[PDB]
């Protein structure tokens, strides 16, 4: 988890406090990884 | 047995960019203690404080 936070780096405070609340979304999470959000959406759907 | 084709050349791996995260914390501020009255007038208590 610490290595994930260090992988995030600069945008860590808003995404960690969004994870601290129960309102964390895929779309804020994708922007911290420079990834397309639909990829995380489909990965969530495949896990579901 | 020397091959006529020349062997393909490998592409080196990409190095990782080590990144640090710097976050800050929020400690709650302290409130005031209770007002306790004294004997002294204003300037002596003012100079004392």
């Amino acid at each position: 988890f610490a290595n994930w936070v260090n992988s995030l780096g600069e945008k860590a405070s808003p995404i960690l406090t969004a994870f601290e609340n129960k309102t964390l979304t895929a779309e804020k999470l994708a922007n911290a990884m420079n990834l397309d959000a639909n990829l995380l959406e489909q990965a969530s759907i495949q896990a579901q | 047995g020397q091959p006529l084709h020349l062997p393909i050349y490998a592409t080196p791996a990409d190095p990782k960019a080590l990144l640090s995260a710097a976050v800050a914390t929020s400690q709650g501020g302290g409130k005031l203690p209770e007002s306790f009255i004294s004997l002294w007038r204003f300037p002596h208590m003012l100079e004392n404080a």
